């Protein structure tokens, strides 16, 4: 979604550094309005305590900061940051893979479906589109992105990936659930349907198509699943009550003490705290990892493309089901028809990486 | 550097012969060899590549063939365009040097 | 059709500095390496170096080192070489061709 | 179960800030009681120190106070919680995916199970409930929540999970065990019997109901095994004691010291040890993370919702192979039947996320 | 790709230390340039604090470089960094895995396409260079090092790993979209279509076959998500502020103070942070794990061998599928065929490895 | 490999301590030259200070050792160490399970070819044999205790693994890279012309046996993997320069000082420092651990037993599928025929474990 993948392909000497330049999906952009009442606030009390406060008052305050900054300590935010983060993270590559892609039914519907005729690409085309439709339906129900773009069913309809008598047999199926799973359904009756018209040899191939479309099933029951089962509120409650404890405490014991009164640890007087700043970065820049991958499914930068994925699904799913439906290209025979061991060719950039085969550890390499 | 021994340095022959220029590799450079036709003045021309195939326009009077550090370019059945500048190269790395080239003339 | 259109001849004296092109057309200009060959009269072809229209990565001959600089512009799809301290020796053809694990499409000249 | 799921989708100003103010399943509503206790302690400990004790008594509850706050040490209890919480965690999420969904079978019982008679709907259906009810029984059995709804065998059936046949011949068959499987055995049998009348073509279609079958078996037997297999008891007990040692120490170690005998650390005397009640809602709210966890079938907030999936399964089962038997919508040609590149509209909202396709990182951009 | 497998089969006296002395691959060519910068900064400030600073310049320095020095903290940045570090490698293993290997398709299709005529030879053939087109697609599409070799579609044809009437069939396609599914598609059709010419027995060989083809498109898939979905950048950011902070306080806090001043920590001058660099190594050269392994198919030392797995699976593809079709040895009797406990002989250094049976942990070892 | 599951059975009093008395596979084994390599640079350092150096340099030293000693610092070595040793044991575990076992291809060969007849003996046993050749040649590819007893192809043949017909057809097939995956071809071309010939009668069964067979391929290919992208170099280095950075600090750092110069933390001279030594252990130890554990099939005490795993492999295989082809014992009414409740009796030392059944959490025990 924010892919930099070319951009780390080699450890250059500013593989890293380079990507701290960057503002799409950066920790700049969402931790902007977080770090400007940081900084305001740490000022503004700065500022009380240099210009206000009385010489009596600021020997309180000085008390008070050197309390605060003995509890600013990272090691139990580090220990549960890590922990919640870690979590997330998890839950977020699983929810990725969790979307379903048509590829694999594509393959055998495009294959299977016997029929060079209107009707049998009427068939191959209705049941791609069933589904597409279970997922779409999904999608619309745990991605908001998505959702924005198929406010209600009828956009679902006005968009091409319903036909409105499918609408109104799906009105027809009364049930106070989800009824993602109803194109699923459909799907499956009309492959029977297929085969009994012949248009399916075996129960084999049948089988083996509504063994990939179960499958997708389960994806859409993994979406929903953890759109569903939140992470625990207590948790993530949890770790913003860790966060913001240390950042309260930053707030008043990080402040630039008296010089004078030589305070162990408080000999120098910058004003500005650089360090405390760059640890608001790093610790509140990782909440908001957590903070963003939480829900893959939103509109963050970093956030999954879902209506890309759609709009690709159905131009890729219908082209290869009906275009290609046993249509290949002329065979031929290949270039090494008669080269057991051939030797394709390399580029003058890339003829350093034509290697010696790898046999195994063990043997000596002579 | 993988060095390009070309020979003869020129070839003298007459129309409806058969003649073989001959590429010697320095090392070991498989089947990653291109042969090229220059007529004076004008820009190279892409004969054969991969040591063997032929190129689009390229007569089936043009052959190559050989592999690893011999190959040949071999010109059966003479013709008047024939005549010109004939050399190789190696394309197995980088720099990808060319041979010193062979002058076929009538 | 494929069309390498590079510059016309220059004329320089000793020791300033050349910049000729070399202008592709007929395939798509990022997809294939460009390269640069050197022909004097009497000696063989001396390879240049070669530049990855992409991301602009030039690997030159280290007998080119400090004498050849290679560039590209996307946007014209238009190739780069510039020739600095030029000498007597300086003086020859200068040819850029496109790479497909060989040079199938040379320049004029 | 408490899901906030939409509130968390965008990384914005006070994504997480914004659920420090909910109180179902919060940490508030867990720790309640323990704050209370433990807010008691402190304040009685600290009026016998300042009201009740001698000059020389004082003297020795400072010398006490610096031994327990030396040994108020979160880093060790960070270690055993963090990896304990990790523990349940994983636990949890497995439970929640062995929740046995008919879906899967669901889809090859409604298209498989052939007859528009009602001898093929008696049958569709009975095939689904012995199905849902192996999931019953198991529910019943690890969930408090499923089990108060069905205390009694009778319950399962005057509910209408099992007929009074089912539980004559249930009762029929002597054992002592858990009798969950039996319904998924009955299944198999009626599955055969259903393919030897004629009603199940092939045994290609008959394995694959079978499979789904032994699959859902599968699911029942890991919410049996996390059920009976707890997490060992004596592991338990060290995080209990690690997090208690450190309450025991921080109730005397954390008091406010008398600032006149200037004791280094205890400088400023502010009655109420806001830092460490701010690290009791962490640690004790991090204890009962695990301490809700650690039975996702339960009754707190945050357990599995496990009646109202008995209740959604229930009718969308039933429904799909009856109603949805051989029933289709009326076949009609896609909006993009002569379309082989469609371009879905997107609505105002969306036009954002309409994307060009990623090709690879490898390719120029251009 | 930088194999050491056999150096550490042993833990011998100096299994690892040996490693130190490696180059290819190295902690060294990776943080090079990083680490003489570090150098150059770090005694330019040195040399500036001994020659430049005046006796009053030198107090505020000694002040400051105390200031920066109490930052920097390697328990947060091990935090972040173990983490990191952590996710990046496990999906630099899960990449890997998800390279597509011919092998399974490759033994279908080598025993279940008839034919020993040159249309089943040319059959054979065509079908496993589907697979390999379905292969080398995505690979020139997530891999520098391949694209690099194949930067055009004409570089795939020209190979040999395409023919021109597929290139034209390829380009007859119309779709916005990645084609590297297209072969995909194709060797199904084909695949059917051969089972309909009689080259294929039964729809139970032809499903299989399609089966590992599915297997090999997931394959290409996971490639897919792996280049497509980048780790996300926040995180990315943060563990480089992280870890850059730390070296920033350590270039004036680990600065070699006054010894006549006496600053506590600060006792002995040895010009040379002996100890600093061997952090930096140590931190900078954790960050380079990450940094060379979030892109295994790029151009690195210990990048994946994309290009050479090419060429393997091309030679024995074919090969698997045309010379050895139908081609067995001769069939002899084994040398243990009246023996029916073998005993294998063992070579002279190997007789302490033939150990009695291992039987169980419960029973008496008698 | 070194296997004590017996001893720590149960946890008794001395269910660990007793293991610290074990040499084979030991901490002390792996640990032994470098541990005296530590003892003798210390105590040699140790001399050097107590009788060499002059008052003078005794007090550089006693700065120096300071220095040194604050630098000993075990968290960021037990950060890194830790993480590398999980990967390690990760990749340990996984390459075992990865080991291929013929018991699965066993049990369909032995049942699913017929023939009472030398061919089908002869059949059935050349098949087995191509599954162990398919191992054997891996395993002396990736484990340098299987490749000391098969150093070269023909040890192969003439321990009995492979016959030399099966090696002139082994040199016939011209290729550059491993051949390890021939046997498996041969494999599914043998059962093909097996099925052919009437000797396996359906497709079915033929598919069930074939894909048991790619099922040892992708194992032989974990193997592969596993040896071929070892665990990144820089990785390792990194590792063993922070453990060795932290004994550099030791061994000067943890000097015993002067008493009578009354350095806080010196007070007390021993001579020999227990608690480093026990610290040496700790660590070094740890880092033998991933040593030991980086390559599995060495030669180490811990190493897996592949040769044993190859014999046992060879004998159980040839016996299960022609002594056990079709030959049962005679069939006879079990004890429990007319016992639907079952009581297997209990020897008097195990009464204590006839459990009552566990019916769930939920159910009242009464
Ligand atoms: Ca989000
Ligand atoms: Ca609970
Ligand atoms: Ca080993
Ligand atoms: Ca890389
Ligand atoms: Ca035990
Ligand atoms: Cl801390
Ligand atoms: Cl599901
Ligand atoms: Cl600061
Ligand atoms: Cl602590
Ligand atoms: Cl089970
Ligand atoms: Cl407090
Ligand atoms: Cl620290
Ligand atoms: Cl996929
Ligand atoms: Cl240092
Ligand atoms: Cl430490
Ligand atoms: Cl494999
Ligand atoms: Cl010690
Ligand atoms: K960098
Ligand atoms: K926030
Ligand atoms: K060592
Ligand atoms: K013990």
């Amino acid at each position: 979604t924010v892919t930099y993948t070319n951009r780390v392909a080699d450890a250059r000497l500013g593989t890293f550094s380079q990507l701290l330049l960057q503002w799409k999906g950066s920790i700049y952009k969402l931790l902007y309005s977080e770090f400007l009442i940081f900084i305001s606030l740490y000022f503004a009390i700065s500022l009380v305590y240099r210009l206000i406060l009385s010489e009596s008052q600021r020997l309180m305050f000085e008390k008070l900061a050197l309390y605060c900054n003995s509890y600013a300590e990272l090691a139990p935010v580090s220990a549960v940051l890590g922990a919640y983060v870690s979590l997330v993270v998890s839950r977020w590559w699983a929810q990725y893979e969790s979307i379903p892609w048509p590829d694999r039914i594509m393959n055998l519907v495009s294959c299977n479906v016997d029929g060079e005729d209107e009707y049998g690409r009427l068939l191959r085309r209705t049941l791609m589109r069933y589904s597409n439709l279970c997922s779409v339906l999904i999608l619309r129900s745990v991605s908001t992105a998505v959702y924005k773009r198929f406010p209600s069913m009828e956009h679902v309809v006005r968009a091409g990936l319903m036909t409105p008598e499918e609408h109104k047999k799906f009105e027809s199926l009364n049930s106070p659930h989800n009824k993602f799973w109803i194109p699923c359904v459909w799907f499956s009756n009309l492959a029977v349907k297929a085969r009994n018209e012949g248009r399916i040899r075996d129960s084999v191939l049948l089988q083996g198509i509504l063994n990939e479309l179960n499958t997708l099933r389960s994806q859409c029951g993994r979406l929903y699943g953890y759109d569903w089962i939140s992470i625990p509120l207590v948790y993530t409650q949890v770790v913003t009550v860790a966060v913001y404890s240390f950042f309260l405490a930053c707030l008043i014991g990080r402040q630039f003490l008296d010089p004078e009164k030589a305070y162990p640890g408080h000999e120098l007087d910058l004003f500005v705290p650089v360090f405390t700043f760059l640890q608001f970065f790093f610790y509140a820049g990782w909440l908001k990892v957590a903070e963003q991958l939480i829900n893959p499914f939103g509109e963050d930068d970093d956030d999954f493309e879902t209506n890309w994925l759609i709009d690709r699904n159905l131009q890729v799913s219908l082209m290869a089901v009906d275009e290609m439906h046993q249509d290949l290209p002329i065979l031929e025979k290949d270039l090494y028809w008669n080269e057991p061991d051939p030797q394709p060719p390399y580029t003058a950039a890339t003829a350093e990486y034509k290697r010696p085969s790898f046999l195994g550890s063990t043997f000596d390499i002579s | 550097d993988i060095q390009m021994t070309q020979s003869p340095a020129s070839l003298s022959a007459s129309v409806g012969e058969t003649v073989t220029i001959t590429c010697r590799a320095s090392e070991n450079i498989y089947s990653y060899l291109t042969w090229y036709q220059q007529k004076q003045g004008k820009s190279p021309q892409l004969l054969v590549y991969n040591a063997k195939t032929l190129t689009e326009g390229v007569p089936s009077r043009f052959s190559g063939s050989g592999s690893g550090t011999q190959f040949s370019l071999k010109i059966n059945s003479l013709q008047p365009e024939d005549f010109g500048g004939y050399f190789c190269q190696h394309h197995y790395g980088t720099p990808p040097t060319f041979g010193g080239g062979t002058k076929l003339e009538v | 059709q494929v069309q390498l259109q590079q510059s016309g001849p220059e004329l320089v004296r000793p020791g300033a500095s050349v910049k000729m092109s070399c202008k592709a057309s007929g395939y798509t200009f990022t997809n294939y390496w460009m390269h640069w060959v050197k022909q004097r009269p009497g000696q063989a072809l001396e390879w240049i170096g070669m530049i990855d229209p992409s991301k602009s990565e030039t690997t030159l001959n280290q007998k080119f080192r400090g004498k050849a600089t290679l560039n590209v512009d996307k946007s014209s799809n238009t190739a780069y070489m510039q020739l600095s301290s030029l000498t007597s020796e300086d003086s020859a053809v200068y040819y850029c061709a496109r790479e497909v694990y060989y040079f199938d499409y040379w320049g004029q000249g």
